[PDB]
């Protein structure tokens, strides 16, 4: 059980709950951005998903990068021709934080198709570190999910993989997801994955841990349920393609439930 | 943050780390003595080193009396200055200075208790230190000891994922790392502190190996070669070999002869083979060994 740190998992959970509020982006940031939109952010995140697949980055890395991007964009006005520079520097910082083997800077320049120079990437890296004041150890959807997964009776790979796909889907669409905390999207995704695969519900045990009920998760669940139904038609498709892979049990091929009874 | 290099007066070099040199400096307005750690980014072609990204981001969130305090990070276009609180000495130098005196037991007990407080705080904040050794533990004139050098630290998730193999300075490295296990956890930091405990008592390293295999063999010869009974799964581990010599476990009374019953009990629980049975820093705080713990100033 030491891999699941029995003596610390509650302290850690409590701490992440505090930190997620501190690391939260401004829910309405995109209205104050003159030149970029939810739609361009969707394109960027979808690209970052592909980059993560291309370089075999952790999912956690992708989630960190998105956190860094939304917090920067919460205080820094950005022209559309620089959105991708912010994104690349965000992915670089996330990789150095989270990866055993981050890709070299040159590789990050390469994936931008020489839109930007090595000097621009590195200059943006510093800028992002300055705006975030090095607050990089942000709670993600994934960090909550992996704890919630411990409450399965018994563990189910399809439930796990489907929850990760659903949480990843939420990264794409700042409206509505910017309004929910990582721990709440994770709860919605976990309940929705569990319901889809086994027909079961958000367990008592996770009510004990999180304080969240199906009642409190309802709004987010209704959003996530709609995102799931509409996912085949969404303009951005990289996550569905990714979660076709056997690494993730092909869960993007599972049918969403038509109704939740919630 | 709220800083500038013109308000600092360099005093002397105190060290050299992963980024270059640490200086003792003095804040000329407040009087505060600090350690500056210069991170040259001009000599960096991959921009800010990941070591620094982890050290800074992690230390920002670790506010605790037994963790060294990062006061500020001064950002220049070519240079990064990490401003830490100043501590006078590391535990290694103190042990060498205590050569033929010994460290009095009240001070060993105080130091171990504080180290456990510091480490428990790390683990409660999803942080693994991954390089606990006496050179990285700083002491002041008031009796405090603090975890330092977070250059190899990492933020973990629950459950842990696979992280960097071959962390921890060799003499302080846990058996599960030496055996190439897919996963390691907070238990690796306890193993290090256990070695440090023994070392504070004897003034010499408990397992001074010259190689990964020699390190493991030294451990085995002291604690006995682990089998499935003491440590389920050990015989399956990637770098476990059935040809490994099978040494009998020696009585812990002979591992650190000067240690009392309580001390031995605690040491044994820190150095348990099985990471799952090894004591946590949180639980160790309650061990009877600390019943009479105080916080005396160092004796030198
Ligand atoms: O012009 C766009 O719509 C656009 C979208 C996403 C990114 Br990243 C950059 C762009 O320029
Ligand atoms: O111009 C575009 O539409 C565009 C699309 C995706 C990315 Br990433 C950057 C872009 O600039
Ligand atoms: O980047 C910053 O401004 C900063 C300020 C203070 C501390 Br402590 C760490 C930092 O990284
Ligand atoms: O005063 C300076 O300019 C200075 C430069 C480098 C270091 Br490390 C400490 C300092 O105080
Ligand atoms: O590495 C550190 O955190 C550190 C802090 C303070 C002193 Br004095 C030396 C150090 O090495
Ligand atoms: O790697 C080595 O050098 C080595 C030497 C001896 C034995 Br037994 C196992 C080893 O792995």
């Amino acid at each position: 059980g030491v891999n699941e740190v029995p003596d610390y998992h509650e302290d850690i959970h409590t701490y992440l709950r505090e930190m997620e509020v501190k690391c939260k982006p401004k829910v309405g940031y995109m209205k104050k951005q003159p030149d970029i939109t939810n739609s361009m952010r969707a394109i960027l995140v979808d690209w970052l998903v592909e980059v993560g697949e291309e370089y075999k980055l952790q999912n956690e890395t992708l989630h960190l990068a998105v956190n860094y991007i939304d917090r920067f964009l919460s205080s820094m006005s950005v022209l559309r021709g620089k959105l991708q520079l912010v994104g690349t520097a965000a992915m670089l910082l996330a990789s150095k934080f989270e990866e055993i083997y981050p890709p070299e800077v040159a590789e990050f320049v390469y994936i931008t198709d020489d839109t930007y120079t090595k000097k621009q990437v590195l200059r943006m890296e510093h800028l992002v570190l300055k705006v975030l004041a090095f607050d990089l150890a942000a709670p993600t959807i994934n960090q909550f999910l992996t704890q919630y997964f411990l409450h399965q009776q018994p563990a189910n790979c399809k439930v796990e993989s489907l929850a990760m796909f659903l949480g990843e889907l939420s990264l794409i669409d700042a409206d509505p997801y910017l309004k929910y905390l990582p721990s709440v999207i994770a709860a919605a995704a976990f309940h929705l994955a569990l319901y889809t695969v086994t027909g079961q519900s958000w367990p008592e045990s996770l009510v004990q841990k999180t304080g969240y009920t199906l009642e409190t998760l309802k709004p987010c669940l209704l959003d996530l349920h709609q995102t799931y139904l509409r996912a085949p038609q969404h303009a951005q498709q990289s996550i569905r393609e990714k979660y076709k892979n056997s690494k993730y049990h092909g869960v993007s091929l599972l049918n969403p439930p038509e109704t939740l009874n919630v | 943050g709220p800083g500038s290099m013109e308000n600092f007066q360099k005093v002397e070099k105190i060290g050299e780390g992963t980024y270059g040199v640490v200086y003792k400096a003095r804040n000329k307005l407040t009087g505060e003595v600090v350690a500056l750690k210069k991170i040259r980014l001009d000599t960096e072609t991959e921009g800010v080193p990941s070591t620094a990204i982890r050290e800074i981001s992690l230390l920002k969130e670790l506010n605790h009396p037994n963790i060294v305090k990062l006061l500020d990070v001064i950002h220049t276009e070519n240079k990064l200055y990490l401003v830490f609180e100043f501590l006078h000495q590391d535990l290694k130098k103190f042990m060498d200075a205590s050569a033929l005196t010994g460290i009095p037991l009240p001070l060993i007990k105080s130091y171990l208790f504080q180290l456990l407080q510091g480490l428990a705080f790390c683990h409660s904040h999803r942080v693994l230190h991954r390089d606990l050794k006496p050179q990285n533990l700083l002491i002041n004139t008031e009796g405090a000891i603090k975890l330092a050098d977070f250059g190899l630290a990492r933020a973990f998730g629950v459950p842990v994922r696979t992280y960097t193999h071959e962390v921890v300075t060799l003499w302080y490295r846990a058996p599960e790392i030496l055996l190439g296990c897919k996963y390691y956890s907070t238990a690796v930091d306890i193993w290090s502190l256990g070695c440090i405990f023994a070392e504070m008592v004897t003034r010499r390293a408990l397992f001074p190996g010259d190689s990964e295999i020699d390190q493991l063999f030294r451990i085995f010869r002291t604690l006995g070669t682990p089998d499935e009974v003491v440590w389920p799964g050990v015989t399956s581990m990637p770098d476990y070999k059935p040809s490994f010599p099978k040494w009998a476990r020696q009585d812990f009374s002979k591992v650190v002869p000067p240690l009392d019953e309580d001390g031995r009990s605690l040491l044994s629980q820190m150095l348990h083979y099985d990471p799952n049975k090894r004591i946590s820093a949180k639980a160790a705080l309650a061990h009877p060994f600390f019943q009479d713990v105080t916080k005396p100033v160092p004796h030198l």
